[PDB]
């Protein structure tokens, strides 16, 4: 199985921005996926816990949601800070590894 | 033991065999009506044991005696929540321990055949048994039966292995 | 035009089972009134596909 | 209404051998077991042979063990009586009949007994 | 010469509920709720109820006007009146311990 | 074991005739019994099922009990068209099969 | 394991050891001791658990109140009828599983002698064990105590079952 | 399957592996999964069938009205004892209940693996396995997923046997 | 109140061999174990050997093992202790004797201890 | 394991004694404990059951008691008849044997 | 606030070996899986490899089976990773991350995923 991402995202400061995740639908609607963002040379840090829940320090304008075998994350209140990239993980149980994305650029 | 036997509708357990005198499923008459019977005594004594009297439930009320109006209301919701409860929980621990009760029948009769062969029926993994002997209709039977003689046909199983 | 050991305002139960969820108010000897909607016994195997 | 057809009699020289044939329609014939009863010119009843509903569990008389064979097919539902050795004595009217089923839980028992009969073909040695 | 040991299955699609499990297919199932009523009122111990739609039993009882074509009954075991039982006591007033008139009335034999 | 039945029976129209079925007591009591009818070159016709019951087309005025290892059957408002046989049928697990008695003859 | 024994009275499990210095019947201590125990727990339990307050059941009422003793008898029918049906299914449900029990701590018996020897005692089917190698009352002391050893008699167990 | 172990702490049933590869634990997947499902559905059913109404417990009554104060009293001690019981042997029976499923589930664990080896590891009385063969990190996950072959190592499992 | 008939004493030569026989009655001799103690003349009380009730569990002391045997009859209830090998330390008076039973649930649970003694057989070696 | 007892104990006529009994704390704590008395020449017979109750026609002034590895027998109303010797018995599952004291003198 | 230090990068000529150490505190490192995730310098992120909580399961991908193991002990809560064969396309930033841990009854269930991450150690070939 392979990840696929939209290649960037744009949008204007103070809009809402959307970023999709794709996968096969035998391991994606099973398992569940994971959001993670990482600044330019910074360690990445988590930000979509199972699925619908955020860890401690997360702001309350990022959300998540999983319709099917496609997953999406939608920022609010964009902000010059929140430019990063955005990375979706999930894991397959037939080759038992955990699968990342090429990454999204946002701006 | 995996899957389902959709061939036999004579018997909740049973055997299925095949030889060169023909193939079909028998269902196991000693063991079936014994959980017949006892699965029959099991709705009986839970249908049966509900004692029941003539009453009136409900009783009208004027509206200044609204005290026991709110009691004969929390009587009656009292007796309604018992009786769900314990409903609930009964069917759950009557169907739990009706399945679990299938299943040690299933394992009885399966330990009751290698018990009775033990060295005459290679094991598959799936409950089934490939008989080294030849066996015929009636040794079929006894089988089923519970009759089967272990020396009788003890040497030629072996003669049988020991060609492998 | 008819006989019945319990009679629900809804209508005449004639059964012998022991719990029933029509109405709570009942008149004879009739079941036990059960907030419940579902209460079923498992006798038989269980059935799974082959 | 169930229905029973019943085929393959005629004459058969003694020491030959002879096929019966038994088809059924109105009911579900692999969830009834089947009888084979004969009866003499003149004379009572006499059950001869029988099988089971899911197949599997023949039953046979003293007298028929190792002459007579039963093989039923459900997905035809068709019944087959292969008669060998014939002698005198089988010269008689043979009769094809469903047993009774006992409803219990949703599962059929077999209880010994013959509910609707056939037709009757006769045989003659 | 194979053997095998199996166990019995069908097309019923019947559901019950365990303890460890919910929604799982069994063979058979038995019910032990009614949820089917005959929609009539019969007879309680072979007895026919009295019915007083069109009237209350205050009003039978004191035999309101309007209640004359109501018929009499030797014996009775429960009573039976509907929601348009707007004919009671026709002269105003307040009946004392009418509900224990109305209690003790249910069954005459 | 062996089923007797006694050779014919008798009885004026309008009245009742009974018939009397014996056999071992280790297989009679715990199995059940059966009454068959047969008409003169007819198919036989079940009557008795279960010892206490019947099926559907048999008139109600025949009965039928069983006591002791004896098997009776009643026969009352006796008409023209019932002179027929009537046969006796028992199963047993000894020898595993399904004997029947020699035919009773009504007249 | 089929029929009962009359000759034990001192244990509701136990073995029974016949060799050329006697024979007689002795109950195994500590399962018997822990199945006592249990089944003490278990009707203390049951006893104990029924938590009773001074009250004074039954009241009287005059003639015009006869709607609360109504409401009286009502509720005495209702707790007599949920008392009588949960009495009945917890001695029935509790009668199954001690009887499932016992089974069972018999069978574990059977196992462990079974795991203790593994090839020294020839199996008769009716829960008996054969000793191929001679056996003495230490040998049976230490057998029923648990303690067996098993290469002390492994060798002579196979030299005598190597003889046919 | 005598004691514990402390260094597990990611399943309740699981393995202890050790070879030329290393050692650690390993819970089973698919065991654990099911045990875990099963207890939480069992105690949601127990939480859950608890149905609850808005009602008002507690009625204040007049001196003249001791009678209906003494009727209050007496059913809500019954409430409050049939409660008490019914809990009270609910709790018990559902820790019987699932000790015995867990002692049950390691045991089946147990016979699962001895079925799928059946012959390439000695047994030594305390639920450890020793392979004849020899056994890689490959051959430990492909024994733990249950998808082991039995004739891939069955020369080599006989091989290393017959040696002693 | 139970009766216990105590026999088989006298003078033995020391390296010989002796008899005692204890017998029951008033009470089911197959339901309770059984002790024999022996005592020393002037001095205190020992405890020698038992059996069970139902037989089949004799237990011993470090001092007699291999030397004295124990044998009971249920039918007779009868019981005899023999001894082989005699010393001048067996000198002494044997005591046969009862133990107690604890009833649960209809079980006799044998109990450690004697209820009853007998009477007191005297050897002398 | 041993069983130490007083060699000897006295005590005037109508008053009260104690004999004490001691031993290893593994088996004495675990099992019971009896009380026996003997006259002279005769047989003995059991005083103390069950570490707290006494058999049929023994007299409500004896006193039993155990605490701890020590086992306390207390007699009272002493009387001239009173005058025999007592013995402590335990149960030892070690060695499995019944252990039985020295003997205790009272005058 | 978890604190997790990596150690032993630098530069390895190709077919040679390293060694990367990883040192958790702050949590039980007992109690929580590790994870070995790469990201090239300039692309996305790659996980490597893992190993379970308590040891005794370690997972690979199919590009580093045969080459890199993973050791970890819990006394010194200490985890050791050793590559071998290295290439060209090792070169990139590793990260040792914890996993996340689901509590059922006082269990923690390990669920596939990365809390806390490391710092970063880069290695060039
Ligand atoms: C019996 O009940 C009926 C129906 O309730 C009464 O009918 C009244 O009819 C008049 C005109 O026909 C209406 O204005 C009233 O509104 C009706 N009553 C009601 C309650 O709606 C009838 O009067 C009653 N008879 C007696 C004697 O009480
Ligand atoms: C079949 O079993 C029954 C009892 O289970 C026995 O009486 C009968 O003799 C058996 N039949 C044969 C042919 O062994
Ligand atoms: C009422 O139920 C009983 C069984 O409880 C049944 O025998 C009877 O026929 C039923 N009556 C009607 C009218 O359905
Ligand atoms: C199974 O098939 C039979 C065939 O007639 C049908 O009557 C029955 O309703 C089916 N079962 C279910 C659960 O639909
Ligand atoms: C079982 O089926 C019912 C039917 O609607 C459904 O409401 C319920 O969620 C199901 N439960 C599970 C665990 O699937
Ligand atoms: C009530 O009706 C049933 C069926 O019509 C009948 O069998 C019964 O005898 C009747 N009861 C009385 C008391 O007449
Ligand atoms: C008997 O078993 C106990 C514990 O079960 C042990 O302490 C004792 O040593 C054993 N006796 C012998 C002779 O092995
Ligand atoms: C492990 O087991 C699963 C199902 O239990 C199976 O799909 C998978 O192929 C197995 N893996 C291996 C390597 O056999």
């Amino acid at each position: 199985s392979v990840l696929t991402q939209p290649p960037s995202a744009s949008g204007a400061p103070g809009q809402s921005v959307t970023i999709s995740c794709s996968g096969s639908s035998s391991n994606f609607g099973s398992n569940h996926v994971y959001w993670y963002q990482q600044l330019s040379g910074k360690a990445p840090k988590l930000l979509i816990y199972n699925n619908n829940r955020r860890p401690s320090g997360v702001p309350d304008r990022f959300s998540g949601s999983k319709s099917g075998t496609s997953a999406s994350l939608a920022i609010s209140g964009l902000q010059s800070e929140d430019e990063a990239d955005y990375y979706c993980s999930v894991w397959d149980s037939s080759l038992n590894n955990v699968l990342f994305g090429g990454g999204t650029r946002l701006t | 033991i995996e899957g389902g036997w959709t061939g036999m509708v004579d018997g909740w357990y049973g055997y299925h065999h095949q030889n060169e005198q023909g193939s079909g499923y028998a269902a196991d008459l000693k063991s079936t009506q014994n959980a017949i019977d006892k699965i029959t005594n099991k709705v009986n004594s839970v249908i049966e044991k509900m004692n029941t009297q003539f009453t009136a439930v409900g009783k009208e009320f004027n509206h200044l005696e609204k005290r026991i109006e709110n009691l004969n209301k929390k009587v009656d919701d009292g007796f309604l929540d018992i009786w769900t409860y314990n409903a609930e929980l009964l069917v759950l621990l009557e169907n739990e321990r009706t399945l679990d009760y299938h299943d040690s029948n299933v394992k009885n009769l399966y330990e009751k055949v290698r018990n009775q062969l033990k060295n005459n029926a290679k094991e598959i993994g799936n409950g089934c048994f490939e008989f080294y002997h030849k066996c015929d209709n009636t040794c079929m039977e006894s089988v089923k039966n519970g009759t089967y003689d272990y020396p009788k046909y003890s040497e030629e199983a072996k003669l049988n292995r020991e060609k492998i | 035009d008819c006989n019945t050991t319990c009679q629900t305002p809804e209508g005449a139960i004639n059964t012998s089972l022991p719990f029933q969820n029509i109405h709570p108010i009942t008149i004879g000897k009739c079941p036990k009134y059960v907030k419940s909607t579902k209460l079923r016994l498992a006798t038989g195997l269980r059935n799974v596909p082959s | 209404e169930v229905q029973l057809v019943e085929s393959g009699g005629g004459l058969a020289k003694p020491g030959g051998s002879l096929r019966l044939s038994c088809a059924a329609s109105g009911f579900t014939f692999s969830t009834y077991a089947m009888h084979w009863v004969r009866q003499a010119p003149g004379k009572g009843l006499e059950w001869i042979s029988g099988i089971n509903s899911g197949g599997g569990s023949t039953w046979y008389t003293a007298s028929v063990k190792g002459r007579f064979t039963i093989s039923r097919d459900n997905s035809k539902s068709t019944l087959s009586l292969q008669m060998n050795s014939l002698r005198t004595e089988d010269t008689a009217v043979y009769y094809c009949a469903k047993d009774g089923g006992n409803a219990i839980f949703g599962l059929v028992i077999t209880n010994y007994g013959l509910d609707s009969w056939g037709q009757g073909a006769v045989v003659t040695v | 010469d194979t053997l095998c040991i199996g166990y019995h299955a069908n097309n019923s699609t019947d559901t019950v509920d365990t303890v460890l499990e919910k929604n799982v297919t069994v063979t058979h199932s038995v019910n032990l709720l009614e949820d089917k009523h005959n929609g009539k009122l019969c007879k309680l111990r072979g007895v026919a109820p009295l019915h007083l739609g069109k009237c209350n039993i205050a009003g039978w009882i004191l035999g309101n006007p309007e209640c004359e074509s109501l018929s009499t009954a030797s014996s009775w075991s429960y009573i039976v009146e509907t929601s348009n039982s707007d004919n009671g006591t026709c002269y105003p007033g307040d009946f004392i311990n009418y509900e224990e008139l109305r209690e003790q009335l249910s069954s005459v034999s």
